[PDB]
């Protein structure tokens, strides 16, 4: 491999420069017209993780049909985190898009969005109550593709580069200050996040596939694809 | 497949 | 209160507190019917549930929450709680759940519930991965108590910022058992990390379990107390 | 409710 190989800061300036870009959307709300949008941006900003992944330190030494299955698995998650990245410096604000800020009364036009919703705005008062950094949140980020889905369906490699990321994450806490043990607490209330995520995934799940039942908006192919793969 | 593609390029 | 326990008395407290290991009533002379399996599987969470909640009441700090909170965590995490406790039970038998003592099964016996071999993989998948880090008990009882604090604090103020000051102290505690182990900061650190990404998955099996509760009630047993528990995640 | 009862004994 070559992922092992690099230094905690080269780890952190790989994955900052494989940071996708922020994403526009197009154009009051309708329920169709806000899951157009939605759907859409979401559609859009999946073609670039995709892209992100292969820059991911150890993701290409995976294979084709591991890689898939790590992407099928954190899809919404890593969309998720993403989100809630952007909405940070907006509190009781989700920003989808920089011309797309949106507060939970708005997710109330789409039935059932609003719980999601909520949980999401609490993700983001949570990273911004820790003060969440970028270079932690790169960090997180890529542990939830590697880590989502590796319990399911070449283990050791991915779990090697999961220790490395480890690593880096205190190295980084190391370099802001932090004491031993704020180290390890931080560490620690940083990956229970990863749990709330993972919920709000499943949850974000059932209400994209009921959408499709509900056949209110078509929905990408390729977000087909990602949404049967939890089936 | 769509994933496969995109994968791939 | 639990803020002044130390890492030792941590431990002791939550091994202290462990809930024992019932017996499931499975005749060995009826092999399988899908409502039998379920209601065997059935009449054992909800005597485990008992258990779990008492058992809840004497993890450090969880007494001084008010009720709604301590009803709520419970709401959240006791599946979690569960899983991981039959889990850590069927870690000395590969390929097996240890539900019971007289009840341990494997995922073909699973396959006799619709779309519960699933599940059960990933519970098999879960209790190798302990196998394979080894996990000790004395891990296994400060897992599971943080995920009866974690799993509900991010869907409720002044009472988040007591169980965050409770979930770092079971985090001290851990890393105080794993430096005890003569694992070096690194390890520390590294298992910590490898323990924590667990709950993840352990988060995802209760979810996957709770849609699949939620179909074999429209379908028609269940406990009354497993229902209430099964509303609170509503359907 | 009878969670609530059980945590209140
Ligand atoms: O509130 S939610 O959970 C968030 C999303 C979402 C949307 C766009 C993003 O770029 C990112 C996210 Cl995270 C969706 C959603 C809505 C409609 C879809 O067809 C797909 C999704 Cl992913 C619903
Ligand atoms: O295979 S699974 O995920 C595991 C359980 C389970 C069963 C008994 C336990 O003591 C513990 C667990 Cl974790 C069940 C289950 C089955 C039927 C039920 O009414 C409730 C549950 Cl929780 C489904």
């Amino acid at each position: 491999s070559l992922a092992l190989s690099l230094t905690a800061d080269q780890m952190v300036s790989a994955l900052l420069d494989a940071e996708p870009p922020i994403l526009y959307s197009e154009y009051p709300f309708s329920e169709a017209s806000m899951m157009g949008l939605l759907t859409n941006l979401a559609d859009r900003e999946l073609v670039h993780m995709i892209n992100w992944a292969k820059r991911v330190p150890g993701f290409v030494d995976l294979t084709l049909h591991d890689q898939v299955h790590l992407l099928e698995c954190a899809w919404l998650e890593i969309l998720m985190i993403g989100l809630v990245w952007r909405s940070m410096e907006h509190p009781g604000k989700l920003l989808f898009a920089p011309n797309l800020l949106l507060d939970r009364n708005q997710g109330k036009c789409v039935e059932g969005m609003v719980e999601i919703f909520d949980m999401l705005l609490a993700t983001s008062s949570r990273f911004r109550m820790m003060n969440l950094q970028g270079e932690e949140f790169v960090c997180l980020k890529s542990i939830i593709l590697l880590n989502s889905g590796v319990y399911t369906f070449e283990k050791d490699h991915i779990h090697r580069v999961l220790d490395k990321i480890t690593d880096t994450l205190i190295h980084l806490m190391a370099k802001a200050g932090l004491t031993l043990q704020q180290q390890h607490q931080r560490l620690a209330q940083l990956l229970l996040i990863l749990s709330h995520i993972r919920h709000m995934s499943n949850k974000g799940m059932e209400h994209l596939y009921s959408m499709k039942c509900k056949n209110v908006v078509p929905l990408s192919d390729l977000l087909l694809e990602m949404l049967d793969a939890h089936r | 497949k769509i994933l496969h593609r995109l994968l791939q390029d």
